[PDB]
């Protein structure tokens, strides 16, 4: 058994320090750490037992006592948002390699935005007539989207965009109703938003 | 104290 | 504190008969202080040990749990092995293991082991820097590159490094009343006439420990070394060990003859001579 | 790598369900694990070749699994009940403490009527004018609303062709009745062009939505068209102006 | 890769007509671990016997010790039975006071 941080923050290009306690910890126990992307199956980072294990992508540090460690992930990329599991398959001898993932961390992975211009537009439907889609977009990552306070009102979660070619991500919320007394400019209200963010008229 | 291996051959 | 504590494995497969049988005796020098069989009915280890007993249920408990967490370890083993030799599944075949700690009286590691075999043939073993193996034949050379690449190594050398030694000068002080003794060796010369011009002579050495020993004859001072008849050293089945040595001599100069005998229990070399009554 | 089927799984509560393995060839051990939302992981058998070894993970009699010639495995599982509802994977490996290998797991849903099964209706919403001004960039957006179970795969196609630059989808459903215990739900994506490709009528935006359905094997006395997989697409033209 | 038994049949102690004793038969450098051993009184079978736990030596080789208590006698004789797979019949070992 083994415990971690329910959620780690942290933007792209920069290293990531996983930490991790095993107080109870064996001798000839080893150190290995799984993740989850989403929607997806679990796969291996890496294991080891006492000395620093190092590669590429991540490097695990151990503690001299060995009750407590770090994954520690050299540059951070929106690929490496998931879950992260620290664990002890072999339980001091009385265990044979079956995973014990506990609750684990879940690494969300902040871009850069170098040239925020927020803004809330309202789009159209390209065939119904009344039916209208709220959209908050290109907000630096400094800014958290929250769900409205009424339950007629849907928001989703903050999520990243890629236009690949030109490189340009960008963050964007979407936001919806049925009814009509339901524009944009009260759409993410319960939410703190850049005060210059831009509202069409 | 017996030692746990868990690595087979 | 200069002893060793060592492990012997042994996991035997029963295609044809039923389930696999496994062992596994534990040693401190020439005593065994642990037992772990796999048809025992309720794990109460026909082997015990007053020292050990004296530990919790955690720990009886806990090694117990080990114990069968490695006869799943060895059923893989054995089933991989099977492969690499392409063998067929009803031959019958046998897996052991042997891996220990040496210390100084200094109490610290002097040498740490791990060895496997198969079928009564060197398979794989642990090298002296404990970092390294030594694969006997190409099959056994898969099982290197697989250890390796899991760094399992690592894993051995902080078993040897660590928990063998520690528990080891634990094991040593919580029966020092048993352990570091020596029982010397009681010895006597028997004489057994073959004819009218020859006739034997016997030397034993009973009752001792460790089992540790060196029964030499001479005659006239000239060690005898390679004329002599010599039996293995066998338990007499109370801890203790037994002994003989034997020449043969002509009716006559059987007074010639010096039995010579070593042992850790002897304040001094012995030296002893048939004696007529 | 390892593979599972089915990859999406509806079913009416006390029906038996069947899920299927195929573990990376020449692995030995292979492990099953159940995970519900929000949890990790959680170890259900294993198999050491097509020796079941240990089951200590296994909720009750109901689920029974096998794995006849040590390669490929099955899990069924017995009168189904809603805690049932999971993802089901599964994990093969060199030896029991070599690193395990994941299949992309069975997604499970329990429910109590199939009549809850309903696919998804999807709409596109067309860039505004005032993103294309202000940025020089159109952002259209896809709504996939009302499905039950949440066995949707959504992607974008432009002029015929499946595009992922550009794109960005909820990883997860909002719950259209969160109070209710029935709730069915909606899922969102985005697909983001600069106004110059999407300023050309010729140009297509196809917003589809994979969802899985009840299969000829279930039963239906419904009125309405039985929820089949199907495919379920929304369309919009790149406007000039 | 197979190995025969070697067999050694003694008692604990120096035998001495009417003192109670141990016999011992001592079966070591075998494989594989699998072997039959009974103790003799006249031909016999003795069923009055326990031994040791299964264990090995350096060499791999397996070694038991099976033994019985006993009081030694001057007409009686005993002897040690022992069946293993590298053996074309029964090996056979008399209980010899000297030896």
């Amino acid at each position: 058994k083994t415990t971690q941080p329910n959620s780690m923050e942290s933007n792209e290009e920069e290293p990531v320090h996983l930490p991790c306690n095993h107080s109870t910890i064996s001798g000839t126990d080893y150190i290995h750490w799984y993740r989850q992307l989403p929607s997806q199956g679990p796969e291996y980072v890496i294991h080891g037992l006492t000395s620093n294990v190092n590669n590429r992508m991540a490097s695990l540090a151990i503690a001299e006592d060995r009750k407590s460690s770090t994954l520690i992930l050299h540059r951070a990329t929106l690929r490496d948002a998931a879950v992260y599991y620290c664990i002890l398959p072999l339980a001091g001898g009385t265990s044979y390699g079956k995973l014990t993932f506990g609750q684990g961390t879940i690494l969300t992975v902040h871009p850069n935005i170098q040239n925020p211009d927020p803004a809330v537009y309202q789009l159209r439907d390209s065939k119904s007539s009344d039916k209208s889609v709220c959209l908050f977009t290109d907000f630096d990552s400094q800014t958290n989207v929250s769900q409205s306070k009424d339950s007629d009102v849907y928001i989703t979660d903050k999520t990243v965009l890629d236009m690949r070619s030109m490189d340009f991500k960008s963050n964007s919320a979407v936001a919806w109703s049925n009814k009509s007394d339901f524009a944009c400019a009260n759409a993410f209200n319960n939410s703190i938003i850049p005060e210059d963010t831009f509202f069409p008229s | 104290f017996l030692r746990g291996r868990a690595y087979g051959l | 504190g200069s002893h060793s504590m060592r492990y012997f494995d042994t996991a035997m497969s029963r295609p044809g008969r039923g389930e696999p049988r496994f062992i596994s005796v534990g040693y401190v020098d020439d005593t065994q202080f642990v037992r772990f069989d796999s048809d025992a009915a309720s794990p109460r280890e026909e082997p015990r040990a007053p020292w050990i007993e004296q530990e919790g249920p955690e720990y009886w408990d806990r090694n117990t749990q080990i114990f069968k967490t490695n006869t799943q370890t060895d059923r893989e083993s054995l089933r991989n092995l099977r492969g690499y030799y392409n063998q067929s599944e009803a031959g019958s075949h046998t897996l052991q293991s042997m891996y220990g700690c040496d210390v100084g009286p200094d109490g610290r590691l002097l040498r740490g082991h791990n060895q496997y075999a198969y079928d009564g043939k060197d398979y794989i073993a642990l090298n002296e820097d404990l970092r390294s193996w030594t694969a006997a034949d190409t099959a056994a050379q898969i099982t290197q590159r697989k250890w390796e690449a899991a760094r399992v190594a690592e894993q051995d050398r902080a078993y040897l490094e660590g928990t063998c030694v520690e528990w080891l000068r634990r094991y040593l002080e919580n029966g020092k009343d048993t352990l570091e003794r020596a029982d010397p060796p009681k010895t006597h010369v028997t004489h057994h006439p073959i004819s009218d011009h020859e006739a034997t002579l016997r030397c034993w050495a009973l009752g001792f420990y460790p089992a540790e020993i060196t029964l030499t004859w001479q005659r006239d001072g000239e060690d005898q070394t390679q004329d002599t008849e010599l039996v293995e050293t066998r338990p007499a089945g109370d801890r203790t060990f037994q002994k003989w040595a034997a020449v043969v001599v002509p009716s006559g100069e059987e007074q010639r003859y010096t039995c010579h005998v070593q042992h850790e229990g002897l304040p001094k070399p012995l030296t002893l001579r048939w004696e007529p009554s | 790598g390892v593979s599972q089927s089915p990859r999406y799984k509806v079913a009416k509560r006390g029906q038996d369900v069947a899920l299927r393995c195929d573990p990376i060839s020449g692995h030995v051990s292979l492990f099953w694990y159940q995970q519900a939302l929000g949890q990790g992981p959680e170890f259900l058998t294993y198999f050491q070749n097509e020796a079941q070894l240990d089951k200590s993970g296994l909720p009750s009699d109901r689920f029974f699994a096998e794995r006849p010639e040590g390669s490929v495995s099955t899990l069924k599982i017995q009168r189904t009940q809603q805690e049932d509802s999971a993802v089901y994977l599964c994990a093969s490996s060199l030896g029991q403490a070599y690193e395990q290998y994941f299949g992309p797991g069975t997604r499970l849903t329990v429910t109590e009527d199939l009549k809850n099964v309903f696919p998804p209706e999807v709409a596109v919403f067309e860039p505004s004018e005032a993103e294309i001004s202000h940025t020089q960039k159109a952002t259209l957006v896809c709504l996939a609303t009302g499905f039950y179970p949440d066995h949707v795969e959504l992607s974008w196609w432009v002029n015929g062709k499946e595009v992922h630059s550009g794109v960005s989808t909820d990883p997860q459903p909002l719950k259209e009745q969160p109070a209710l215990n029935d709730s069915r739900y909606a899922l969102s994506s985005r697909l983001r062009v600069s106004a110059t490709f999407w300023q050309n009528p010729r140009n297509h935006f196809r917003c589809q939505v994979q969802f899985y359905g009840l299969s000829e094997n279930d039963e239906w006395t419904q009125d309405r068209a039985k929820p089949v997989t199907q495919i379920v697409s929304a369309e919009a033209w790149g406007r000039a102006d | 890769i197979q190995r025969t038994p070697k067999i050694q049949v003694y008692s604990r102690h120096p035998a001495e007509n009417g003192k109670s004793n141990f016999l011992n038969c001592y079966v070591s450098g075998f494989h594989p671990s699998d072997i039959e051993v009974d103790l003799l009184k006249n031909g016999e079978r003795i069923e009055k016997v326990e031994h040791s736990d299964l264990s090995f030596s350096k060499d791999w080789s397996f070694y038991l010790l099976y033994y019985t208590e006993f009081t030694p006698t001057e007409k009686d004789e005993y002897a040690c039975r022992v069946n293993h797979v590298t053996l074309s019949q029964p090996k056979i070992v008399k209980w010899d006071r000297d030896m």
